[PDB]
């Protein structure tokens, strides 16, 4: 029993792990087989990031104007390039430590595992979510550009998310690692701000069917809803769509609370419609939409409490 | 405000 | 910016944790040089557990009777002893992943990550807090007896928790590495409840200077409060008394927002008389105490954002 | 209730 916003275990990430420096600057980057990934700010002092062009002063540098140290060992960078926001730093010895691993871009309402990292020392690990605005609520300061995120899935780790930078609302933005952005963001220093958010319809029934195969059930009701009438309603207060796509995924938590989807959205429904009035769920005073369909499954027990 | 690149020096 | 649930990063822990099985009965262990440390039930039938003798038990047992798997190894018992509620086996390889560790036994109130792992292979990584009553609000399955919660100070992993069994509430109970249980409460099949909690209140105060860090001063006022007449209000509340003590440990946090103590203690009584009223404090409508004051400082910036 | 240990079978 019980329910945490919970991670997945580091250490296949932490073996990645490398601090890059180039002139003044120094960022995290993940060392897989004999190549480091990391932002391609390194190469940029602050002055460069008004109007950077990337192409012009990435041609300006050479291998040796890169230091790669990983923990005790400075590794000779040996070849580079630039792929989107990203630089790729061939180096001359390949990770011993490289687990099997993908990169994956994710779709907003997806969730990770964040390993904030410091000068190439991990420093702490936790989940989040990207958001439909496409920034994410994690907790960086500064050294922290580089960190990663990722899902693991039977010893393959996914890496979803390399850190570049935090925009005024104090959210963080940052690439997949091809160095892609998620949303409309850019690598320099110019007016970006995250769209307005909305919640992730999808992920709150799926926390409120965790919290139902967790024993409780006070927040159900009779009534049932129309797809079409829920998501009336999920307009009004700034929910996603739930979509037939998003209602098969909830099949199998369904399935084994027996609530039907369309029953959990008359009970989100009604919570919408009428607060919770002093009581709590899974230890929370508010709706949380962190967790996928995915995560509840691999965390609660497949016996629901009945 | 303008944004934050979280390098360190 | 911003403030999550962080865990320590666990692959240092990773690295230790085997499965042991004694005749019907597996769990997690956790092997040090030449050690693995278990939880002793291990020996136990469910029948064993009505009301066992561990010494008239475990005398039946030989080495041979414990199979330990690390990985795809298996490693041979070449001793055994009882500490406690703890198994020691002697092994005859010493585990080449052993980290600098120690073994701590914490007070209520201090916080620590858990490893959650089945069958010796980890499955998620969560921050918890040592409740006052002596439980923790974890996430276990069946499988998860014999995992370890644990701190990190510069690369030495401080163990301090076992997990042995969950209470009628959803809470759990376990031991320090030492064998000795947290609380109350034994390793028997038998009649056992978590006492009535409270709130960790030197903790509510340090994640309002964590808010404060952050940018954040809604919740304050102009008001100041004596350490006695807060308490009574804190008794009211079911919150733990503050101490001179707590006050001193939360010097640093308000040296670096420039409020005094007994003024968030001002703050934090008017929150507890008026409640919220719809606002939030870093994400949370409810006031969270599962953040130490070591905890604040180590995640957020040392510059707060005035 | 009693209490629940979390072994495995």
């Amino acid at each position: 029993s019980g329910f945490r916003k919970m991670a997945f275990p580091s250490g296949k990430v932490e073996g990645c792990m490398v601090q890059v420096t180039c002139g003044t600057t120094t960022l995290n980057g993940l060392w897989l087989d004999d190549v480091v990934y990391c932002p391609r700010a390194v190469i940029c002092t602050s002055e460069d990031m008004l109007n950077p062009n990337y192409e012009d002063l990435l041609i300006r540098k050479s291998n040796h104007n890169f230091l790669v140290q990983a923990g005790n060992v400075q590794l000779r960078v040996i070849g580079h390039s630039m792929q989107n926001c990203v630089l790729k730093l061939k180096v001359d010895t390949a990770n011993p430590k490289t687990p099997k691993y993908k990169f994956v871009r994710i779709q907003p309402g997806q969730t990770f595992s964040v390993l904030a990292c410091y000068n190439g020392s991990p420093s702490g690990v936790y989940q989040c979510a990207m958001r439909p605005n496409f920034t994410i609520k994690g907790s960086f300061l500064n050294g922290s550009c580089g960190s990663v995120g990722f899902n693991i899935d039977y010893d393959c780790v996914s890496f979803c998310y390399m850190h570049h930078m935090e925009l005024p609302t104090g959210v963080h933005a940052g690439t997949d690692l091809e160095g892609n952005f998620y949303g409309p963001f850019v690598d320099r220093q110019t007016a970006q701000a995250a769209g307005t958010d909305t919640t992730i319809t999808v992920n709150v029934l799926a926390w409120l069917y965790a919290a139902v195969i967790n024993g409780d059930r006070w927040f159900l009701n009779r009534f049932t809803t129309t797809l079409n009438d829920f998501n009336l309603v999920a307009m009004k207060y700034n929910y996603e769509p739930l979509t037939q796509d998003h209602v098969d995924i909830l099949g199998p938590l369904s399935a084994q609370t027996g609530i039907a989807v369309l029953d959990m959205c008359a009970s989100l429904k009604e919570l919408l419609q009428n607060g919770m009035n002093g009581r709590t769920i899974l230890g929370s005073a508010l709706l949380e939409d962190e967790f996928t369909p995915f995560d509840v499954v691999r965390q609660c027990s497949g016996v629901t409490f009945q | 405000s303008g944004v934050t690149f979280q390098s360190a020096v």
